[PDB]
């Protein structure tokens, strides 16, 4: 049968407004290998995304890294966006990161 | 530490496949294979071992003649094999040192038939299709046993020329960094706290949320997760109820620092102060 992905958002760096970063969705445990992975920013596409070559692990279920460079600042909102056939809807994870007090 | 190559091919129909393989040190990718021109590609300056060009320019059509008929041989037979469009098949092959070896073939993402000293052995919960399909591959005897010092002479041979080429590399200390934030899913009354420790390497780290000296046993720690430069990332997570979030602090211990452990207290705008 068929196998769903877990999906994780991570940063390389501490989130720090205005510098350069690295924004990582790695994605794995699924079967079959037909998969569609896509980085948003404030929803919508990213272009420039690297992905590491697809790789399995010792269970046979899939994995992959997609990562791309870039600066946030503190309009900015992230996302990774996965489809799959054993995905009703594609999924949304978001990267979580702080914003600081609310309050003044 | 164990050397290997993966083998992927997706079936999608009667007429069009994809095909992916490359050779593993642990986790650490060495080498790929170009479908476009059918070379072999060395992701570092050692991953050639010592071994010279006349003998990758060898490897390469020994590889290429079998990822080649392995393609038509599975679409020829796959009626006989009850093989259904569409379907994946996947092979992992190598061998570890202090001794053994292996070759490893799944279908559907199953276990189905695997290289045993010998010969292709079925798996015996795969059933009959594995059983005639054992039958294909041990057609020929030769083929056999050229599979069988791939594994039990060169596979080793290889390792010889891979680690110590790469000691360099490997056994580099890459000092981790850390912050802190606020996890997104904390219950009612409670908050959580998250540790990040990324930029590490080797693989091996420790990360506990502490107050003074005594480990917080609720710390939960994730997946480690790779990065593209070869580091590796971990969140360890600690739900708390909101005011005993007092003098909680993290703690890093990793190789690469020396007994400097990291400590990054929780304080300042996270609490937040007056
Ligand atoms: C792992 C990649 C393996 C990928 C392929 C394996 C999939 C097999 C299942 C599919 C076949 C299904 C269909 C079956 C087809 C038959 O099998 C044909 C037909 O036979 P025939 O030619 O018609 O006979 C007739 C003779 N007349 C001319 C006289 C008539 N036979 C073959 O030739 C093909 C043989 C296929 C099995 C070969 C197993 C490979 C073992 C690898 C060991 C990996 C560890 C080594 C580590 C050391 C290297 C380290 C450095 C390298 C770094 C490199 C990094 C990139």
């Amino acid at each position: 049968i068929q196998r769903t992905p877990k999906i994780q958002v991570y940063s390389r760096h501490p989130a720090e407004n205005g510098k350069s970063n690295f924004l990582n969705c790695y994605v794995s445990g699924f079967h079959p290998s037909d998969i569609e992975v896509d980085l948003l920013k404030n929803g919508e596409r990213i272009e420039k995304v690297e992905h590491s070559d697809l790789s399995f692990s010792k269970d046979w279920s899939f994995y992959l890294l997609y990562y791309t460079e870039f600066t946030p600042t503190e309009k900015d909102e992230y996302a990774c966006r996965v489809n799959h056939v054993t995905l009703s809807q594609p999924k949304i994870v978001k990267w979580d990161r702080d914003m600081g007090s609310l309050v003044p | 530490l164990s050397f290997h190559v993966i083998w992927i091919a997706s079936f999608y129909n009667h007429s069009w496949k994809q095909n992916l393989v490359s050779g593993w040190l642990s986790d650490l990718q060495t080498h790929t294979w170009d479908s476009n021109s059918s070379t072999i590609v060395f992701l570092w300056p050692w991953s050639r071992g010592n071994f010279s060009n006349e003998e990758w320019k060898e490897l390469e059509t020994l590889f290429r003649i079998r990822t080649i008929r392995s393609f038509e041989g599975i679409r020829r037979y796959a009626h006989e094999l009850q093989f259904e469009y569409p379907f994946e098949i996947q092979v992992t092959g190598g061998c570890e040192l202090h001794s053994g070896s292996f070759l490893q073939l799944a279908y559907q993402g199953s276990d189905f038939v695997s290289f045993q000293n010998n010969s292709w052995l079925p798996y015996p919960v795969a059933g009959n299709m594995a059983k005639h399909f054992c039958k294909v591959l041990n057609q020929n005897q030769h083929e056999n046993d050229i599979t069988h010092n791939l594994l039990s002479d060169t596979c080793p041979r290889f390792i010889l020329g891979l680690l110590d080429a790469g000691k360099a590399h490997l056994q580099r200390q890459v000092k981790p960094e850390a912050w802190l934030s606020h996890g997104p899913s904390p219950g009612p009354g409670h908050l959580q706290l998250v540790c990040h420790v990324s930029g590490f390497y080797p693989k091996p780290v420790w990360v506990m949320w502490m107050r003074g000296e005594q480990e917080q046993q609720g710390t939960q720690r994730g997946d480690i997760l790779p990065s593209a430069d070869g580091t590796w990332y971990l969140r360890a997570t600690l739900e708390v109820a909101a005011g005993e979030a007092a003098d909680l602090s993290c703690r890093v211990k990793h190789s690469s620092l020396e007994g400097q452990d990291i400590v990054l207290y929780w304080e300042g705008s996270l609490v937040p102060r007056g």
